[PDB]
């Protein structure tokens, strides 16, 4: 289990950090690991989600990547759509 | 003398024909191979002489009338 | 800091986690980095949250192509369009005209940087494109076309160098793609979109004469798979030939196939294979030559016997194939001097049929027989050429193709000398324009041979 | 091998030439086959609109056969010590294994 | 393979047999990447 | 200090060749045996 707790916003996409986090996600996929980040679509978490999506696209037959996003319900922007009217929430 | 001159010029042309390909490696012949094989593979691929029916059908028709790959790349 | 190209200072001070900024806050700074050729700052702004797709609006592209486009580059593009026009050149000219007076804005910006030989800016923009192999191949084609203009040889040399760089980039990216996946890379190979004129990776590589891209092992084995069709390349060639001669053996599992299906799909996949079709066509051509010889030697009695009508139908299908080749290849078909030979042989067969149909005339029948014999020689020459090409289908095809043209030129020069020799002989031996011309043309050939 | 292929192509052309000669000069399947096979070999080694195409087809045949001969002469150079050493070992070991 | 080959008894014979087997496996055109890897390994063991 | 000769028992080799042998590799080996068969290829196929 990897608990990624980094910058919540304004993350520079430097090649060194890009390679570091791509390797981290590759290790998590290879080891069957869980990545615990925040659910916000900002900064490091956005890049982690992008890398997870890229890995799933590239290797569909490999083990799935679990990327749990632990966020705050009180900070979600487009709410009132996550409430139930089986049910799919369109965020 | 003119027989000798004609022999000289014609023989030199023949020798140029023999030796000219050496003046000017794998990529060139691979490109030519692709050109020829793709030219033949782009046909209707119907055995002769049954291709005439395909030609007639094609002329009759003429007279009558993605993101996943990009993401992976 | 951007005006002085101080990227390290900007990274150390301006762009820090302590400070805050938005993607839309650096739109104008991105524009002035683009127009002042600051590729490092373009990359910095791109990797610092700015979205290029939304920034590249129609107004931005129009301003880039109207006010920040070099007049020398536009003159070179106009000269290329007038002198070395092509499908991709026409597409790029239309795009430039549109932006001077989806839509793929990133492709437009990539073309804007490519036409002006902004190598590093072009690389930065290309790293953001969607179809990257297609973009690299299209850039290679466009740059090779622009290198043909001799108005400025330094600009042409820069264009040639950039074209080679982008061809190498496409080769490396596709090699990575093929090493990763084989089916996905082959799907990407034939992927077509209106982005580069509706063209294709293979089509763009062939048009640009990108020999390095075509000579890739992935491209070559893709071509081999196309050549074998649904038949797996692991089967032996003699097995395929034997199943061609023994048709029922195709459904008995003798020939292995790449995929699986009904006992009819097997025969359809076998007989639609270009390898099988080629072999069958050669075999049927040999059979047609045998029938032609039989008709010439034993079936010429001043009337069309059923073998004669069968031969006429076979020649008709050959003529249909030649007409299809004409339509497909345009005017470039009559350049090989061997396609011209096939066309002339078919025309000679038509003339011989016309002469032969005039029955009750010994002269017409003899002329038809002579024409048919000459056409038999022509058809066997075509078969010999097919055998020669198939034998040397490899590294020796370059030598063969060069030698054909070179020997043809030597024979033309010998024919010119023979005409001179015949003129000299007629002026020395003899003292009727048609008779004089006939003697001049046909005296040296009969005398020396 | 290259000269053998060139000679095979020349034999095919000779068969075509014999067929053409028999169809032009002459009018018995065994006799026809014998004439077709043995006429050009003995001939070479022992009418207004047909002369120009005859010269043209002679030129084309010369071109293709000469190109095949030149390919025979030059094809070994397309495609160093290890290769001929392997061939030498193959031949000498084949004879030494008797 | 190199680690295991360093422990074999007949090492030249093992290297030559590996070269032969890898060259045979490189003839299969089902997967050209695997065939290329086999050819490279065959060349390596021939050199060894 | 580990001895490879004694470690490589029949059970270990069977487990390696049965459970830890790639199916793609086995398919390629089968294709080679069917199409490019040889004495060494036959020997290796029998061993596998
Ligand atoms: C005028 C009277 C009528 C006409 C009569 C004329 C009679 C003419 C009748 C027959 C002669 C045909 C000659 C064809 C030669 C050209 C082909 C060639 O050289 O390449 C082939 C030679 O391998 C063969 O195709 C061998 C053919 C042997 C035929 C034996 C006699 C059959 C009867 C194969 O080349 P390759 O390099 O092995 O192919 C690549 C291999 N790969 C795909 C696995 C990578
Ligand atoms: C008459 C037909 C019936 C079956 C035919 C044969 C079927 C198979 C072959 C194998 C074929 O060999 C290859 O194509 C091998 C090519 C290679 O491996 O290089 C040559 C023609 C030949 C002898 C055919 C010659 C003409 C034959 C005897
Ligand atoms: C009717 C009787 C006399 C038998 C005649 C047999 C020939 C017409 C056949 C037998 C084997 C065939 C050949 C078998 C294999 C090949 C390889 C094949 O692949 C290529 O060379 C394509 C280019 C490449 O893939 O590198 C091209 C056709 C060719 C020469 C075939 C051409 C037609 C051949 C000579
Ligand atoms: C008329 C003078 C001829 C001199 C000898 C020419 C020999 C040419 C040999 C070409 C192979
Ligand atoms: C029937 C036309 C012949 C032209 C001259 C051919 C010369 C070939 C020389 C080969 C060494
Ligand atoms: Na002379
Ligand atoms: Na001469
Ligand atoms: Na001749
Ligand atoms: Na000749």
């Amino acid at each position: 289990v990897i608990s990624v707790t980094g910058g919540a916003k304004n993350f520079a996409l430097k090649p060194r950090m890009r390679k570091i986090f791509s390797r981290l996600i590759y290790i998590a996929q290879s080891k069957g690991a869980w990545i615990l980040t925040g659910g916000t679509h900002y900064g490091l978490m956005k890049y982690i989600g992008e890398v997870v999506r890229d890995n799933t696209i590239s290797r569909s037959s490999e083990e799935n990547i679990v990327a749990i996003g632990i966020a705050a319900w009180g900070m979600v922007s487009n709410r009132d759509t996550l409430i139930r009217n089986y049910f799919l929430a369109q965020y | 003398c003119i027989y000798m001159l004609s022999t000289n010029i014609l023989l030199v042309n023949l020798l140029v024909a023999m030796f000219g390909y050496t003046v000017g490696n794998d990529q060139v012949w691979k490109f030519q191979r692709y050109f020829l094989v793709q030219e033949y593979c782009s046909r209707l691929n119907i055995p002769f002489p049954f291709i005439v029916f395909a030609y007639f059908y094609m002329v009759v028709k003429k007279c009558f009338k993605d993101n996943e790959t990009l993401a992976w790349e | 800091l951007l005006e002085w190209n101080q990227l390290d200072l900007a990274n150390d001070e301006i762009f820090t986690n302590d400070r805050r900024w938005e993607s839309a806050d650096l739109q104008e700074v991105m524009f002035t980095a683009l127009i002042k050729d600051r590729p490092k700052f373009v990359r910095l702004f791109l990797e610092n949250g700015l979205n290029l797709r939304k920034f590249l609006t129609h107004d931005v592209l129009t301003e880039l192509f109207s006010n920040h486009f070099s007049t020398l580059v536009y003159r070179n593009l106009q000269i290329a369009k007038n002198s070395y026009n092509d499908a991709l050149l026409t597409f790029v000219w239309k795009l430039v005209a549109n932006f001077r007076r989806t839509r793929h804005p990133l492709q437009a910006l990539f073309i804007w940087a490519i036409l002006q030989n902004k190598k590093e800016l072009s690389k930065v923009i290309w790293e953001q494109t969607r179809g990257c192999t297609l973009a690299a191949l299209g850039a290679s084609k466009l740059l090779k076309t622009l290198a043909k203009v001799k108005n400025d040889i330094n600009a042409a040399g820069e264009s040639e160098e950039l074209a080679n760089e982008y061809e190498t980039r496409a080769v490396e990216l596709f090699t990575e793609c093929y090493s990763s996946d084989e089916d996905l890379a082959e799907q990407l190979l034939v992927y077509s979109c209106e982005a580069w004129g509706g063209s294709n990776c293979l089509e763009l590589a062939v048009e640009a004469t990108d020999q390095h891209f075509i000579a890739q092992p992935g491209v070559q084995n893709f071509l081999s798979k196309q050549w074998y069709g649904e038949i797996s390349r692991d089967t032996k060639n003699w097995k395929i030939i034997l199943c061609l001669f023994i048709i029922p053996l195709v459904g008995c599992g003798f020939v292995s196939f790449r995929k699986k299906p009904k006992l009819l799909w097997y025969y359809v996949a076998f007989f639609t294979s270009p390898f099988v079709v080629f072999s069958w066509n050669v075999v049927f051509y040999i059979a047609f030559l045998l029938l032609f010889a039989y008709v010439l030697l034993m079936d010429f009695h001043s009337v069309p016997h059923p073998p004669e009508l069968v031969l006429y139908s076979l020649v008709f299908v050959l003529f249909c194939d030649e007409v299809r080749q004409w339509y497909v290849n345009g005017v470039n078909y009559f350049t090989d001097l061997w396609n011209v030979m096939d066309t002339l042989g078919l025309f000679y067969f038509i003339a011989g049929i016309v002469f032969r149909l005039h029955s009750s005339n010994k002269s017409s029948l003899y002329s038809g027989r002579v024409i048919f014999c000459l056409d038999y020689i022509i058809f066997t020459l075509r078969l010999i050429h097919i055998f020669t090409v198939s034998r040397n289908l490899g590294p020796k095809i370059i030598m063969l193709q060069r030698m054909l043209i070179d020997v043809f030129f030597f024979l033309f020069l010998f024919a010119v000398w023979m005409v001179a020799f015949g003129v000299a002989r007629q002026g020395i031996l003899r003292q009727r324009w048609r008779w004089i011309f006939r003697s001049v043309i046909y005296e040296p050939y009969l005398a020396m041979f | 091998i290259d000269v053998f292929f060139f000679l095979f192509l020349f034999a095919v052309w000779m068969v075509a030439f014999g067929v053409a000669r028999q169809g032009i000069l002459r009018q018995r399947w065994r006799w026809i086959f014998r004439s077709v096979i043995y006429e050009p070999y003995l001939a070479m080694f022992g009418p207004e609109w047909i002369t120009i195409p005859l010269v043209c087809i002679y030129m084309l045949s010369t071109n293709i056969l000469l190109v095949n001969l030149l390919v025979a002469m030059f094809g070994y150079t397309v495609g160093n010590d290890q290769v001929w050493k392997f061939q030498r070992y193959f031949l000498v070991q084949e004879y030494c294994s008797r």
